[PDB]
């Protein structure tokens, strides 16, 4: 009982923007009342969107739009549709809090559908929303088909598109039909048949196929594109998820149009031979259909098509499974695709004899058989061209005129794609590092209770001959505990009471701390506050599980004490040029005699783009951040700030394009220190002199990049090229960090904050974030790095919000890392120190009473102190609806002023010690993060659950069932799913905005001319050494360091696309 | 200060005889049978209290009414439920009321005599077993006239 | 009893703490030398204390809970309901300021919040202005303790604070303290022989002179006040 008509939706997130946790809970509920649903994932610009919906030929269109510039971005959609015929096609909106009521009103005159706030869900309810967003497009589209066949064959894309409509739905004149089936006869066009397994690669592989076709002919060829998916006849409405994988087909001599089954059972749509008839009429020159996930025995994509190509991974089981598989019986070609993984080659010798076979040519060599390894997820593979090479050849005798190729006509049936992230070996390192955890405690245990005994024993031992009865029997059996107890226990409890008396006085000699706070009452409130046990098991399990701060198993820090006047504090901070933001690092780092700054940046800037006019980017440029496109603006940015001063710590918050911005940096650091020679010395300095000046800054410099990639796929959805080129790149930075001892720097913030913020609960947002840590651990280790040599640098993010266990995650994630990586990894002292940063949670604030957010965010800023983080940023009461504004930023930063100078608790550093509800929460948090890695583990680590989709599955299942309870009222939200204001206007009045000038738009615009005018004659031949650097195999990041003095960040991502590629999106 | 005192007393006699009768049931299992260690305990069983020796001996089945979901306790001729747990978003039981995980029988009572759990002497953690469920947040008014006042106070408690 | 008006006045929370139990004591031994029976007044006695940023608040009730059922008990053999000590608890009024008001809701926060850790029978939480109390103003008062109590995590436990290192040998300070306050007055002739030396009146002026001076002497900070001022005024 769904909707009347075959409603059918295009789902995405605007140009630049990451925020996919709103659009994704909305198509789980479109999809669940019955709608077909296009997705298209994050980051789509409006010639992306409308493009898909107008060969979709969808009745609406649903955009999340996070990071502003949403009113240039869907008046740029509403005109777009219009002008291409798509005005009956409505357009629906939403931004939170970003997209304030005046826009709103604005935006729905001018031909927007619908753009829902906060306040509208809260009102209407999840359900409602869609409900109302699905009622406006129940619509019948057959009225708009076409009724002859004239303008089809013409070539019009979008007339061909609701012909396709009107013969799926059968609304089709049966004349018409048999009349387009005769020209389709005549018409000779070769149709390519592509299936397989579920989730084999059939959508990846047929991009890159098509990807090939262009660069072989020019973009001479029309390329039609069927993909099917199941759909689920319970809901009503399918997911066709085919089209979100398909970078290849942006272009106008492409079209696709995603099907689904409408059948339980059969792979094939009731009309693709209708569908497919129709398209060899509108003068394709080749139409592939890619079908859906059918089980082996299931072939019925032969008959329809001219070519058949059976795509499988090497998993497969058994090589007598190979006989059960109808479709190695029939397919023209069999491409075993995933050929990374274990047991590729052999799964290629099977498949091969299988098809040999299969075809009786016993007097023909098996490596001759069509049976080809391919591997779409890397970028211009070897295998897969190769599969290229031999469709051409077979589509050429088939009638199919194509130009010599372009193409590196190569030979062989397998990829040579020998490059590994984490061996197969090392595949349960999770579960490894699970283990080496519990055994510690096991451990603990037992020592404990020899401990304890051995105390036992001696004590009575005293007593007896106290008393006079002397027993030497006693002594015996304690002696035999001595032994018992291992040397590392033995002595921690020997140390003991020369411990206590090191924490007792008023200093603490090492160098000279003070150990001492008194207050207006004249009470001593001790910085490190001990334990009073006297039973020896506690004291030892005390020792163990959680000593002081300092020390092993640095749970309570990683530092004896805190820095004097280094307060944690480090505030994020991004708007408009490098001018603007330059004097809010001013304000924000004022009257502190420690510069801690943390950048922001725009939209267009995290995707590595540069500023340009176009309604799609333009309205982003400094929206939501600082817009940094060339050297000399980040070079404005930290004007005035000594970056290679030790007391002066720079935070900047990139991760596609981190390496690029990264190079920017370090440029700016180490020009800054040959701007200061040339002062103090009025001349330039030698070339021996610079080589020195240079090599200097790059020690010294102090900082972090976040750069973490495996969060970008999970999380945050920033990642621009392939997630495998960014990891390679990722390595390359800490290769090069190393070499020239760069050892101040975190050259990755192994971060969870995003995940978190996405809905993820805090067990998974904890475990996931070491997962992630583990894995680059793992990989750098398979690289050929010692652990001491990179573990340094690992630095960690993290958020804090309402949860009980928020209290508790950092000393848990401490201890995981601090235990792991001595037992496991057996890495030193500096490298057992996990040391991050909490930033409290910006979902747990809201935009209805916009007051009460800075009573949540104080609540987190506590427990985030308490806990002894080492960097903290706080959020601002108006963090629903924009970037923090002067007063805004003013209320968050004397948060953590007012807890670290006047509140009394806080004057103690380890005041959670001791908490049995700190104690126990702590244990069971980290053995639910244990769990998790062993769920993760037999998935095939992080990587292998990161193809299977298990934190995009999981993060979004946790993100609905949070946000089912927020409109619910099951989970109390103060002032907004109860205590409602009896006025009902979330902020009435109209607060101030943090949105980019115009003229700082045009300032960006002519800057990046003027530098691109400057370097005019250099530019064209750094890129092209930057290509080479990617093909040659060699180090990405070292030409970096040369390639921003003479190229602008769009220049250098844009040219790294033709090397590197760009990222496949995974729903 | 005097009360205090005998926690540090009492405290130690509990551990002694703790650590006897351990020490007695490590050497019965080695063989050894020393009855001489015995004779300090039972020495120790009078010096302890009469309040003090049944707070330890109470102590166990303390740790097995705050162990489950709910909370069984009988008034008059009926019983007054009360739940204990109170489960996160990631599925995590937070206990209302967490209790010591101590082996040493002289923290137990150290600990039972200077902080027992809510609702417990002396009081320390609270009055009362547990927090009240929903609130006295009273109708304060106060203003001109004895009329305008009552009227204040009709309005609000209406 | 109160002790409101005497912190209040400037008397820093061990000051508060002693001289209120030293009261309430003295209206049980006035009560009792009218020939009376102790568990006939005693359960009916109620308590006031005011909460500030200082460390010893964060205790503060606890200690006031222990000192008097030991006492109740042991000293004036009491029942089980006159050793339980009922207290109301509202957020220091004194640590509010004129300039940037709307930083006293994230001090009313913390003072709000160990409140309910310790586990309090009544809290008052004050408003962010100054001016009347506005409706507005008196719900952001009365969010603050709804969030803690509804929203909150770590309140969904009611002990929270027992088993802490820092906790306990805070409580165990500040109780010693009070006991030699106790003693300072009972060499002076009790709480009413003070009184007429004026020995309460004069420790509280001191104290809070104390105070004033180091917050103009800029040693004791204050956010938005004597540090981080309103860059405009
Ligand atoms: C979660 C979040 C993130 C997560 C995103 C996780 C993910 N995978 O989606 C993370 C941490 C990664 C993140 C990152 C960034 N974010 Co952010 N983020 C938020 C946050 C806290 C909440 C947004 C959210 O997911 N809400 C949950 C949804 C379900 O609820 P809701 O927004 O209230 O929406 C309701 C209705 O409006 C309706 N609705 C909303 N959308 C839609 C869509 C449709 C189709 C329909 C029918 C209905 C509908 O549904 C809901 C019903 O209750 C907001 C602040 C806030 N609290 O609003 C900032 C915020 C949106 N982010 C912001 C910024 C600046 C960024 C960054 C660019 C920062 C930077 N410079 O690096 C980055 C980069 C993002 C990127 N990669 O593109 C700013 C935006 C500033 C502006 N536009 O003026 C905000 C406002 C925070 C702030 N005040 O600074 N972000
Ligand atoms: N390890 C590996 N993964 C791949 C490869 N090709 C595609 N994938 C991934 O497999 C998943 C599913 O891909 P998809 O194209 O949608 O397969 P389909 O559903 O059968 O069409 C995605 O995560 C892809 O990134 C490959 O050659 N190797
Ligand atoms: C993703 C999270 O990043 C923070 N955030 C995003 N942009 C800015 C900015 N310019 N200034 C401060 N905080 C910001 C918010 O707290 C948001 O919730
Ligand atoms: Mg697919
Ligand atoms: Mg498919």
């Amino acid at each position: 009982r769904g909707p009347a008509n075959k409603v059918r939706f295009v789902t995405a997130a605007s140009l630049f923007d990451g925020h996919d946790a709103s659009i994704n809970i909305m198509r789980r509920i479109l999809q669940s009342q019955g709608c077909e649903v296009i997705h298209l994932g994050h980051n789509r610009s409006v010639q992306e969107v409308v493009t898909a919906a107008l060969q979709e030929d969808v009745q609406g269109i649903a955009i999340s739009s996070y990071q502003g510039g949403h009113v240039e971005y869907f008046k740029y959609m509403i005109d777009l549709l219009r002008e291409h015929g798509g005005e009956h096609i409505q357009v629906f909106g939403g931004g939170g809090g970003v997209i304030v009521p005046d826009e709103i009103r604005e935006l729905q005159a001018y031909g927007v559908a619908r753009i829902y706030s906060p306040e509208d869900g809260q009102r209407m309810g999840l359900a409602g929303m869609i409900t109302d967003m699905a009622q406006r497009c129940d619509i019948d589209l057959t009225r708009y088909a076409p009724t002859t066949l004239d303008t089809v064959v013409a070539g019009d894309r979008r007339a061909l598109a609701q012909l396709i409509t009107a013969l799926e739905n059968g609304k089709a004149d049966p004349e018409l039909v048999s009349a387009l089936h005769a020209q389709a006869k005549a018409a000779a066009v070769p149709v390519l048949g592509i299936t397989g397994t579920g989730g084999a690669g059939k959508s990846s592989l047929t991009d890159e196929l098509i990807r090939r076709f262009r660069l072989d002919q020019d973009d001479a060829l029309s390329i039609a594109v069927i993909s099917i998916d199941p759909s689920r006849r319970k809901s009503g409405g399918a997911l066709l998820g085919d089209r979100i994988r398909m970078n290849a087909i942006n272009h106008p001599n492409i079209f696709m149009r995603s099907l689904a089954t409408r059948e339980a059972g059969s792979e094939i749509s009731q009309a693709l031979p209708d569908v497919i008839a129709a398209c060899k009429a509108a003068r394709f020159d080749l139409v592939i259909v890619e079908t859906s996930g059918i089980g082996q025995g299931d072939a019925a994509i032969v008959p329809h098509v001219d070519l058949s190509l059976y795509v499988m991974t090497p998993e497969f089981g058994a090589a007598s499974q190979l006989e059960k598989i109808d479709m190695l019986d029939f397919a023209d070609f069999v491409a075993i695709n995933k050929f990374d993984r274990k047991g590729a080659q052999d799964a290629w010798r099977d498949v091969a004899k299988q098809v040999q076979r299969n075809r009786e040519q016993w007097h023909s060599r098996a490596e001759d058989m069509p049976v080809y390894g391919t591997q779409a997820s890397r970028f211009n593979d070897d295998g897969v061209t190769m599969l290229y090479q031999g469709l051409v050849g077979a589509l050429g005798a088939r009638g199919m005129s194509l130009k010599p190729g372009t193409l590196p006509n190569l030979e062989g049936r397998i990829s040579t794609g020998q490059n590994v992230i984490v061996p197969p070996a090392r595949s349960r390192y999770l579960a490894e590092l699970a283990d080496t955890v519990r055994a510690y405690h096991r451990r603990v245990v037992a020592q404990s209770k020899l401990a304890r005994e051995r105390q036992q024993l001696r004590a009575a031992h005293d007593m007896l001959q106290g008393a006079g009865h002397e027993s030497a029997a006693l002594e015996t059996l304690a002696s035999e505990r001595d032994v018992s107890l291992g040397a590392v226990e033995r002595k921690l409890l020997a140390m003991w009471p020369q411990m206590q008396q090191a924490y007792s006085g008023d200093e603490y000699v090492v160098i000279r701390t003070g150990l001492i706070s008194t207050t207006l009452s004249g009470t001593k409130i001790r910085k490190v506050v001990l334990p009073r046990f006297e039973d020896e098991g506690e004291i030892l399990k005390w020792l163990m599980r959680e000593n002081v701060p300092g020390s092993f198993p640095y749970t309570a820090g990683v530092f004896a004490f805190k820095r004097e006047g280094e307060d944690p504090t480090r505030m994020f901070a991004g708007e408009g040029d490098a001018f603007r933001t330059n004097r809010r690092f001013k304000l924000v780092s004022e009257g502190m005699e420690a510069k801690r700054l943390s950048t922001a940046f725009d939209s267009v800037t995290l995707y590595g783009e540069d500023p340009h006019e176009r309604p799609d980017i333009y309205g982003k440029v400094g929206n939501s951040g600082v817009s940094i496109a060339t050297l000399e603006d980040m070079k404005v940015l930290y004007d005035g700030f000594d970056l290679t001063n030790p007391s002066t710590s720079v935070s900047m918050t990139i991760n596609g394009p981190a390496p690029t911005i990264l190079a920017m940096f370090m440029n700016t650091a180490i020009d800054q220190q040959i701007d200061r020679f040339r002062a103090d010395n009025g001349r330039d300095p030698t070339a021996d002199e610079e080589a020195k000046i240079r090599a200097w800054v790059l020690q010294n410099v102090r900082g972090t990049v976040q750069a973490d990639i495996l969060k970008e796929d999970q999380g945050q959805n920033t990642c621009i090229f392939s997630t495998e080129f960014s990891l390679k790149v990722m390595g390359d930075i800490q290769e090069y960090f190393v070499h020239h001892q760069v050892r101040n720097f975190y050259s990755v913030s192994i971060s969870g904050y995003h995940i978190a913020e996405a809905g993820a609960n805090p067990i998974s947002q904890l475990a996931f974030t070491l997962a992630n840590g583990f894995t680059y651990v793992e990989a750098y280790l398979a690289r050929g790095m010692h652990i001491d040599d990179f573990a340094p640098n690992l630095s960690f993010f993290f958020s804090n919000g309402m949860d009980p266990e928020y209290s508790v995650l950092g000393r848990v994630a401490r201890r995981i890392w601090a235990v792991t990586m001595r037992d496991k990894y057996g890495a030193n002292d500096r490298s057992q120190k996990l040391k991050y940063h909490i930033q409290t949670s910006g979902r747990s604030l809201h935009a209805q009473e916009i007051d009460f957010n800075d009573i949540r965010t104080t609540l987190q800023a506590l427990i985030a102190i308490y806990d002894n983080c080492n960097s903290l940023h706080t959020n601002a009461y108006d963090e629903a609806i924009t970037t923090p504004t002067a007063e805004s930023v003013r209320r968050a930063l004397a948060i953590q002023l007012i807890i670290n100078r006047e509140w009394g608790v806080a004057k103690c550093e380890n005041p959670n010690q001791g908490s049995f509800l700190i104690e126990e929460l702590t244990d069971l948090v980290e053995e639910a993060v244990l769990q998790e890695f062993e769920r993760i583990a037999e998935r095939g680590g992080v990587l292998g659950a990161m193809e299977t989709g298990y934190q995009r599955g999981k993060i979004q299942e946790e993100s609905l069932y949070y946000e089912q309870l927020k409109h619910d009222g099951t989970l109390p939200i103060i002032g907004v799913n109860t205590f409602r204001n009896p006025n009902g206007d979330p902020t009435p009045q109209t607060l101030e905005l943090a949105r980019s000038s115009e003229d700082e738009k045009q300032s960006q615009l002519h800057r990046l001319t003027e530098f691109h005018g400057a370097h005019q004659a250099d530019a064209e031949a750094m890129l092209a050494r930057l290509r080479q650097a990617v093909i040659d195999n060699r180090n990405v990041f070292a030409v970096l360091m040369d390639a921003v003095r003479v190229c602008s960040l769009g220049q250098i991502t844009h040219a790294l696309f033709e090397v590197g590629g760009q990222y496949r999106r995974n729903m | 200060r005097a009360y205090h005192r005998r926690v540090v007393a009492q405290s130690k006699l509990a551990r002694e005889r703790q650590q006897l009768r351990a020490a007695h049931d490590m050497l019965q299992g080695a063989g050894h049978e020393s009855a001489a260690l015995e004779t300090l305990a039972s020495e120790r069983d009078v010096s302890l209290g009469a309040v003090e020796r049944k707070l330890l001996a109470m102590w166990p089945q303390m740790q097995q009414a705050y162990s489950g979901d709910e909370y069984v306790v009988k008034i008059r001729d009926k019983e007054i439920r009360t739940g204990l747990i109170s489960t996160t978003l990631s599925g995590t039981k937070i206990r209302k009321v967490v209790l010591p995980r101590f082996e040493d029988e002289g923290e137990i009572l150290k600990w039972l005599m200077r902080e027992n759990v809510p609702g417990s002497f002396p009081y320390t953690a609270g009055v009362f077993a547990f927090k009240r469920e929903g609130d006295p947040t009273r109708m304060f008014a106060g203003e001109g006239d004895a009329f305008r006042t009552n009227r204040r106070f009709k309005l609000v408690s209406e």
